[PDB]
This record gives structure tokens, sequence and C-alpha cells, in this order.
């Protein structure tokens, strides 16, 4: 029949179809990890204080959804498809809703709703891109201007590429040397007099403080001087 | 967003090749990741994915593929205006939308502005609106990309879906006759000449990317002669420079070194001894390999009761691995200790000094101090230590010394200095004889909140794991023409605590909630099956839809 679409292994599904595949995805997801998926959703769109109250994060809405709506609308039909039947596929496990099959974190935390291909292209998108690949702290420019006050302007220039060095040809790289990258301002710059870094905290237990703003850059402060890059304020 | 990998081609041992990936997302519960099989519609794969993304950032279908985080500069800030929401681009020129925010026990509003440059990220009306990625407006189709190469079945059909993918990550590559490939993908901007990428730049015109750099600049490798390819968030390619974030480098102290060592130790790899190698990366101390040199040369001079020395022959006769011990609570060695306490005395002598305070709170980290639940992520060596290492080089490093951090003072004069610190802090809290130490140990958590910090499960779900390991959140392995048995490919992965999250209302656990929770923690691995015997041989359930259309 070519309307069929499940078999599972340690619980690894397999999903096979002839065709919008991706509804078998949605599913077994739905099975699996519906509210971990449930607020990876309210995570990516802005909207955790809908239902948990502290996380006026909230304004994530970093982003512009229009953008993506319309990148969407564009999409060919097989393309399409993939978020159309995936966001059906999640629907359809309607099942909870009727039974509820229901998680215990639901009931815990007092709030599902269905899906549709923009919450399903906002997953990867407030992950992958507007998370992972969006790493800038041009907090540089702050530093530059201490740098300035205390070394002068010149000086202050030469410290900066001391401690933020532009390229290092001593650093391993993968490709070995025997390619090489062949592309080989700041001074038209105005004054940034606390960086924004500060005001980004989050406890032991890796959950949103929900401290002042004040105590919160002070928190920021104090464990990134402690920890870095790889601690609780890091990247 | 770091992590782990290295394709073995000429470098594999009874097979044609070996992919051991390791991505590093931190460790959350349920599991970060999601394993899937797809069959049908063109697709033929398996693998695991996370947030379970139409498509497979981790996988094979019969080709291999894998990812780490790029770390390049694909985002630039514009610097932009007492005419409000107009800035001057000889012409005064911005988008706004308006979000309300909808409170659970409590009141609802703000705007956000965008100018052609992109989101206005900060107005400092002292002077100024900052608002740019090369990957904007191509998110989707970078989603689009991740799935439709797991179609792909030769280099070739592969590429040209990693030119659609706009994001800064490494892809790579391994197939059936044992060719492996690599791909620094990722949407990058052609900036004006002077453009300085560090730094914001103005946004009145003269500064605006001029487009999008050719895909022929990528970074790109295939069949290289070293008969591999290692990566742990390092530098693609000689010349290529960094991510403009400050607590970001690429220098000559690098953790991926400590892969590469072993790459070289011997001419060949099993898929079991490619597998080990998480093992040992992951209790691997990252900084005693740089600094240990000079340790032993600042100290050759005093006597064996000096403890500035004791410390530092302490140092010398260990392997620079750790390993916890039976109580689950120390290690066997106290070389991180010492080597953090020391570490950090330094950087607050040297590059923290050097910089105006508040900022040297940017470059305290040793890069090892953590809090009780453990490591949120990788660890690596720190931006001050990476720095220092530059300057302890002096002459042999290419990065101009603007100030010295020595003050005017032989290095041997700070090390010692920051060795009297070390053995001062120590000697107060593990106490005098060194042979007694009782280091604590660094543990390891699946934290109950993802990683923007919002839960997502009940505070109870979180396990832990007494001993942290610098590895993948998840670790898969794949291996090709592998000489023993009747298969093409044999892949391997875990996902743990395990493949559910599921917990019913009464409160009973899924029989897969924690099944891969003990094996995550030994090392060890499932198999992932690709073929519809193995598949079906290894059915524990089966349903059949009708989906309707
Ligand atoms: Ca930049």
């Amino acid at each position: 029949p070519p309307t069929e679409v499940i078999v599972r292994d340690y619980g690894m599904p397999h999903i096979y179809a002839d065709d919008y595949l991706f509804y078998g995805y949605g599913y077994v997801v739905a099975q699996d990890r519906l509210f971990q998926m449930e607020m990876a959703r309210r995570s990516t769109q802005g909207t955790v204080s809908e239902v948990l109250g502290a996380f006026v994060f909230d304004k994530i809405r970093n982003y512009w959804p229009d953008s993506i709506r319309a990148q969407i609308a564009s999409l060919s039909a097989e393309d399409k498809s993939i978020l159309q039947g995936y966001a059906d596929g999640m629907n359809a496990w309607d099942k909870v809703n009727a039974s509820p099959l229901l998680p215990q974190q639901f009931s815990t935390f007092g709030f599902p709703k269905h899906w549709e291909p923009f919450d399903v292209a906002m997953i990867f998108v407030g992950t992958m891109a507007n998370r992972f690949s969006d790493s800038t702290s041009e907090d540089n420019l702050a530093l530059l201007t201490a740098l300035k006050d205390k070394y002068g302007k010149q000086q202050g220039m030469a410290v900066f590429n001391q401690l933020k060095w532009l390229v290092n040809p001593s650093a391993p790289t993968t490709i070995a040397a025997r390619s090489a990258y062949p592309l080989k301002t700041a001074a038209l710059l105005p004054r940034y007099d606390p960086a924004p870094m500060l005001d980004r905290a989050k406890g032991t237990d890796g959950a949103l403080l929900a401290l002042t703003a004040d105590q919160n850059r002070e928190t920021i402060a104090a464990q990134f001087a402690q920890s870095g890059a790889n601690g609780l304020a890091g990247y | 967003t770091t992590g782990n990998m290295w394709v073995i081609g000429n470098k594999a041992q009874d097979a044609k090749a070996i992919m051991v990936n390791g991505p590093q997302f931190g460790w959350y519960a349920p599991a970060y990741t999601y394993g899937i099989g797809l069959h049908g519609a063109g697709y033929d794969v398996t693998g695991n994915t996370p947030f379970a993304y139409p498509g497979l950032v981790f996988g094979h279908n019969g080709i291999s593929w894998g990812s780490t985080a790029g770390f390049g500069d694909d985002v630039d800030i514009f610097a932009e205006l007492a005419k409000p929401g107009y800035y001057q681009h000889g012409e005064w020129v911005m988008l706004s939308r308006k979000e309300t925010i909808a409170v659970k026990d409590g009141q609802p509003t703000f705007t956000v502005w965008r100018t052609l440059h992109g989101n206005v990220i900060k107005t400092d009306t002292a002077t100024t609106a900052y608002a740019a990625r090369a990957w904007d407006g191509k998110e989707v189709a970078s989603l689009l990309a991740w799935t439709h190469q797991m179609k792909a079945k030769n280099w070739p059909e592969w590429t040209q879906q990693a030119a659609k993918q706009a994001l800064t990550i490494n892809w790579y590559y391994a197939d059936v006759n044992g060719n492996i490939g690599y791909v620094h993908t990722g949407a990058y901007p052609d900036r004006q000449p002077g453009h300085d990428p560090r730094l914001p730049v103005p946004g009145t015109g003269k500064w605006d990317w001029k487009g999008l750099l050719s895909f022929d600049l990528n970074p790109k490798v295939y069949n290289p002669q070293s008969g591999y390819i290692a990566n742990w968030n390092n530098s693609p390619q000689k010349d290529y420079p960094a991510s403009d974030l400050f607590a970001f480098l690429w220098g000559g102290a690098d953790r991926v070194t400590e892969i590469d060592t072993i790459l070289d130790k011997q001419p060949r790899f099993t898929a079991d001894q490619a597998w080990d190698v998480i093992r040992q990366t992951s209790r691997r101390d990252l900084n005693l390999r740089l600094f240990l040199p000079a340790l032993k040369d600042a100290t050759a001079n005093l006597a064996e009761n000096d403890p500035r020395r004791q410390l530092v022959d302490k140092l010398a006769s260990w392997d620079g691995e750790n390993l916890v011990n039976d109580d689950g609570k120390t290690y066997q060695q106290p070389g991180s200790a010492i080597l953090n306490a020391w570490l950090t005395s330094m950087l607050k002598r040297t590059v923290v000094a050097a910089v105006p305070a508040p900022f040297g709170k940017w470059y305290s980290a040793s890069g090892y101090e953590t809090t009780q639940d453990g490591p949120t992520g990788s660890l690596n060596i720190s931006v001050g230590a990476k720095i220092l290492y530059e300057a302890l080089q002096g002459d042999k490093s290419p990065i101009p010394q603007a100030v010295d951090l020595f003050g005017g003072k032989p290095q041997q004069e700070v090390i010692l200095a920051a060795l009297d610190d070390a053995w001062q802090t120590l000697s107060k809290r593990y106490g005098n004889d060194v042979t007694g130490w009782k280091t604590p140990a660094m543990a390891l958590t699946f934290r109950a909140n993802n990683f923007f910090g919002v839960p997502q499960a009940a505070a109870k779900e979180a396990r832990h794991q007494a001993e942290y390991q610098n590895r993948g959140t998840e670790n898969d392995m794949i291996v090709f023409s592998p000489t023993s048995g009747n298969r093409p490919v044999l892949a391997w992965d875990v996902v743990a605590p395990g493949q559910s999250g599921f917990i019913a209302p009464d409160g009973k656990a899924d029989k897969h909630y924690d099944d891969q929770l003990k094996m995550y923690e030994s090392f060890g691995r499932k198999s992932l099956w690709l073929t519809p015997q193995d598949v079906d041989e290894h059915k524990e359930s089966q349903e059949v839809l009708q989906v309707q259309r």
C-alpha cells in the first residue's frame, strides 16, 4: 500500500515510507521526546514565560521571524514536504490529548499543542544558527577603549593585537600546510564606555538564575573570572 | 557547540576507513541527540541528530559524515543615529517589529529594530546603534542542505550540498572505498580592504560587505597525505582567521595536538584503537604538555627539598592522564590541582596584570576551576593560558609582544613566584606531604535543563556520573569495508541516558529511559543497523500506520 508507513531496535526507530517519511519521523519523536521538544520550541521562539512565569531570556526575540517565514514559503513542494510531514507526524501522536500517554512533566509544569513547519525549522534555526553559528563579541571595543585609556591610542591597539590576535601562523590546522588560505578601520570607532557579555547567568544545575540586572552582571563577571569560556558563563 | 573528530583513511587497519565523531554540546536529560533510521523516498540512513533535526548531523547511508563547530568569522557588527529610528547610510534611512511577551503568573511589550545590516543589538546614546551575519536569509536552506547530503553517494554529490550549507561548521566525509574528506563549510563575507573583523565597522556606506566569498575559498582537503583528518575546533587551514570572540584563539598551544600525537605514535588503527582514542583524550590533562618544559628549567637549579621543585618533580613523574580512585571522589595523581594553582597564579601576575581592571577577569581563568555539578561542556586550554604560552615562547612566537607580560623580570622569576603561591595555597588545603594529596576529581551531570537554561525535564531527572570525561555528548563510529564479516559498513554509537524521555503520568519510566547511561560511562557502544535484515532481526516492536494526504 502506497499510504503505508515503523520498527524499533535499544529503542531506536526505523521509518519505512515511499514518499511527506518525515511524518514517521515526526511521530516517533513525539512519542520519545514530546516534552523536551516542546521546551526547545519555546526556547527557540522565546515563549518560555507563557508557561514558566523569571524568563522574561524571552526578550531570543536576536532574530527576524518574517525572514524565516518567507524562506519557507519559497520552498519547492518537495522540500516543503519534509517540514510539513514532520509537523503532521508530531501532531498525529492528538492521541496524547485523547488519553492523558501525557508525559508526567506536562502535569508537573502545568500545561502540548500542535506544530507547524515554522516551529520545526525554528528548532534548527534557534540552535545551530541563532545560537552556535552566531559567535561574536565585537565586548572587544569596550576592551579596546579601556586599553587605549591605559596605554594610549597606539600602544593600546598594539596590546589589543597581543590579546586577540588577527592570525597566528603557529596554530595547528586540520588541513596540513602543504593548501593555505589565500586571503591575506579601528581608529574610526567611537568609545565604548558595561561590556554586553555581562548582560547574558545560569546556576550549577544549568538553570537560568532570575537575578537583578546589577546582580546578573556581578555574577557573570565572577564566574567568567573563575572558569572562563568553558564555564557557566562561557560560550 | 565544540567537539571533536578523527577520520582515518593508509591509516586504517582491517578496514578501509574509520570515522569517529564526538560532538560536545554538554550533557543533558533527556539526551541531546536523537537516534533515527530513515528508509525510502531516496533516503537510506541511520544515525543520531541533535534535537531530532530532519537532517542527520551524524550518520551514514551505506558514505558517512559528521560535524564539529567551525568557529569562523561569519558575523560582523555595523556601528550605525537624537531623528529616532533613523540611521545614516549620505541619507537618513529602521525596520521595526513589535513583540509582546505573555507571562503565566504576571503582566505582559517591547520593540526590536533592524537596519539594512541586521538586527540592532544595542543603542549607545552617549555616542550610535550597533547591528550582520554572512548566513542571513540562508538558514532554512542550511537545514535542507544537511538533509540532502544524506542521499549523497560520492564526493561531488556531497560537496555540492556542503556549499549550500551556510553556517560555520566543519563537515567530514568517509566512504566505502577508504576516501575521506573535509570541508570547513559556511557563507562568509567579502570584506572591504582595511576591514578589521575583530571590531565593529561604521555602517554609513563605505564599509558594507561586497557580497560573499566564493566556496572555492572555504578550506577543503580530500585524501590528504597524512592519511587522516583530525579536529577539535582548531584552525581548518594555514592563515585562516578565527571568529572574533575575545575568548577564542588559534595559537601554538592547542588541544588537538593531543589527538595528533596519538594518531602519529603508530602506523595504523583498527576500529577498536580508533574508538579507544575517546578514552585517551577524555582523561588527558590539556596543559601539562604546554608548561612542563618551562617549569622543568625554572626549577632545575633548586634543591629537592624546595617545595617549588618538589611540585615540578611530581608533574615530571606523571603521564598526564587523570584516573579517579575507587572512592570515586579523588584523582590518583594531584597533577591537575597543581597546574590549576600554578596557572591561576601565573595569569594573575602576567596577562591579567597587563589588562585594565575589570577586563582582567577575561584572562584570569586557568581553565580547570569548576562548580560541584562539573563542567558545562568540554575542557580546553584557556585564553589566558594560550596568550601566556606565546609569551613563554618569546621570539619563537610570531606574535609581537607590545607589552612584556613578565614586567622586565626573567620568565624563571615569575614562574618561581607562582610556584611559591601554588605551594602556599596547596600545602594549606591538602597538607605538607605531597604523597598523601587526595585532590578532588571532576564529576559529570546530565542536566535537566537545555543549553538555554530552560528545563526540559524535572529537576529530579538529572543523572550523575563520578568521572567527568572530556568527550562528545554522544560518540559515533563508522567503519568502512571491514576485512572480517559480511557487512560493508559497521556503525556504532551511544545516546545516553537513553533513547526515550518518556515518563507516564503514574511516573513509570520507559524501558529505554536509562539503558545507555552505564554504557556511556564505560566507553561502551551499541550497534547502528541499516539493512532491512539487521533491522528486522533486532526488532523489539513494529507498528504500521496508514497516512492519508
Ligand atoms: Ca567579525
